[PDB]
C-alpha cells in the first residue's frame, strides 16, 4: 500500500527516483505503481484555479485605484517537474505575487482612471496578453485572465459626481 | 544498522548536500545534484542548501532627485548558483540573504533612485525598475546569487507630498467645476429676468 | 450480498453518473442516462452530477459608461451539458459554479454595462 498511489481527476502526478532523481514525464489520472521507497509522487491540480489579487495601484495621474483582478490559471501538465524542482510546490505564492504586482502595475502606470474606464477593451487585452507572456517563462496557463473589480479614490469619484449633478442640473433648473 | 543509515543519504526537494570534509574543510568541486549519494560518518558531514528561489522583501527609505525620502519597497527573488555552491559559502555562511542582500538592495536603491524625481520615478517607473533590476542583477552576480527576477512591490512618500499631489487633483476638480457654477449662473440669470 | 450492493447502483431525478475508472483515470464516452447500471466495485468509482438547471444570484458593483458605479445584481440559470460531461470535470472538478460562473458574468457585466449610461 506504500506505494500504491493514486492521482484524483483533473490532476498530475510528477514522480522522481531516488535512485535516478527527478523523472522527464508525467503520469496521468488514477492509480498508477511505482518502486517502494524509492519512487516517491508529488500531485499537482490540473484543474483551473481561481484566484484574486486585490491591489492599491499608482496611476500616471498620481491617483490610485483600489483594483482586484480575477485570473483562473493552471500549470502547464507537461512542465509540472520543471516547476517544482525550481520553486516547488509553492509555485503560486512564490511566483504570482511578483508577476501580478508589476505587470498590474505596468498596465495602470501607462494612462489614468478616465483612461482606464473609457476603454475597458485595451487595458484587458493588455493586462491578459502581458500576463500571458510573462506566465509562459513560468509555465503556468491561465485559463481564463479577467479584471472585474473597480474602485478609485475619493477625488475622481467626486468629479465624476460633479460631472453628473451639473448635467442633472441643467433638466432641473 | 547505524553505520549504513549514516553512511548513505538522500538529497530531494531542489535541494543540494556539499561535504565537509575533515581532510581540508568543504569539499571543493565534488557538489552533487538531486538523488541518493554515499556521505563518509566522520569525515564528510554534508551541508544542504535549498536550491528553491525564496522572495524577499526590503523597507528601506531612500533619497530621490528631489531630495525627498521615499519609503520604496521592493520584493527580490533569487536562488543560489549550482556552478558556486561551496565558494559562496565558505565567503558568506548558511546565512548569507542576510548578510548579503540588505547591503546590496539598499546602496542600489540610493544610488538609483537618487537619480529620478517623484513625478518621473512614478510615471516612468518600469524605466527605473527594470535600470534597478540589471543593477541588482550585477551586483549580486559576484556573490553567486543568481537573481530570477527584482520588482518593485510598493512606493510610498511623506505625507506632505502627496497632501501636495491631492491639492493638484483638488486644483484640477475646482477648474472643472468653474464651468458648472457658470451653467448655474446663467440658469439664475434666466431667472431673475 | 455486499458484492451485489456495491456492484449496481440506481441514477434518478436528473443526474448522471460519471465513472472514474482506475485504468486511466475518468472513463471519457462512458456517460449514461437515468436508469440502473452497473458499476464496477473498485475500478469505476461513479461521480453523480445533478443536471437539474441550477439558479445563482451574483451582487457586484459594476461600472458604467457615465463612470459610476451601479450594483446591477443578476440571476443566472444554468445547468451542466450532457454531452460533455466527463471533460468539464476533468477540467472543472465537482464545483465548476463557484469555479466559472463568478469570473465570467463579472467580466461579462463589467464589459457590457460599462459601455453603457443609466
Amino acid at each position: 500500500n506504500s506505494a500504491l498511489y493514486n492521482v484524483d481527476a483533473g490532476h498530475r502526478a510528477v514522480i522522481f527516483d531516488r535512485f535516478r532523481g527527478v523523472q522527464d514525464i508525467v503520469v496521468g489520472e488514477g492509480t498508477h505503481f511505482l518502486i517502494p521507497w524509492v519512487q516517491k509522487p508529488i500531485i499537482f491540480d490540473c484543474r483551473s484555479r481561481p484566484r484574486n489579487v486585490p491591489v492599491i495601484t499608482g496611476s500616471k495621474d498620481l491617483q490610485n485605484v483600489n483594483i482586484t483582478l480575477r485570473i483562473l490559471f493552471r500549470p502547464v501538465a507537461s512542465q509540472l517537474p520543471r516547476i517544482f524542482t525550481s520553486i516547488g510546490e509553492d509555485y503560486d505564492e512564490r511566483v504570482l505575487p511578483s508577476i501580478t504586482t508589476e505587470i498590474l502595475k505596468s498596465v495602470v502606470a501607462r494612462f489614468d482612471a478616465g483612461e482606464l474606464i473609457t476603454q475597458r477593451e485595451l487595458v484587458s487585452r493588455q493586462v491578459s496578453d502581458d500576463l500571458t507572456e510573462r506566465a509562459a517563462t513560468f509555465g503556468l496557463i491561465l485559463d481564463d485572465v479577467s479584471l472585474t473589480h473597480l474602485t478609485f479614490g475619493k477625488e475622481f469619484t467626486e468629479a465624476v459626481e460633479a460631472k453628473q449633478v451639473a448635467q442633472q442640473e441643467a433638466e432641473r433648473a | 544498522a547505524y553505520g549504513v543509515r549514516e553512511s548513505v543519504f538522500t538529497v530531494e526537494g531542489g535541494h543540494r548536500a556539499i561535504f565537509f570534509n575533515r581532510i581540508g574543510g568543504v569539499q571543493q568541486d565534488t557538489i552533487l545534484a538531486e538523488g541518493l549519494h554515499f556521505r563518509i560518518p566522520w569525515f564528510q558531514y554534508p551541508i544542504i542548501y535549498d536550491i528553491r528561489a525564496r522572495p524577499r522583501k526590503i523597507s528601506s527609505p531612500t533619497g530621490s532627485k528631489d531630495l525627498q525620502m521615499v519609503n520604496i519597497s521592493l520584493r527580490v527573488l533569487s536562488r543560489p548558483n549550482a556552478q558556486e555552491l561551496p565558494s559562496m559559502y565558505q565567503r558568506l555562511g548558511l546565512d548569507y540573504e542576510e548578510r548579503v542582500l540588505p547591503s546590496i538592495v539598499n546602496e542600489v536603491l540610493k544610488s538609483v533612485v537618487a537619480k529620478f524625481n517623484a513625478s518621473q520615478l512614478i510615471t516612468q517607473r518600469a524605466q527605473v525598475s527594470l535600470l534597478i533590476r540589471r543593477e541588482l542583477t550585477e551586483r549580486a552576480k559576484d556573490f553567486s546569487l543568481i537573481l530570477d527576477d527584482v520588482a518593485i512591490t510598493e512606493l510610498s512618500f511623506s505625507r506632505e507630498y502627496t497632501a501636495a499631489v491631492e491639492a493638484k487633483q483638488v486644483a484640477q476638480q475646482e477648474a472643472q467645476r468653474a464651468q458648472f457654477l457658470v451653467e448655474k449662473a446663467k440658469q439664475e440669470q434666466r431667472q431673475k429676468i
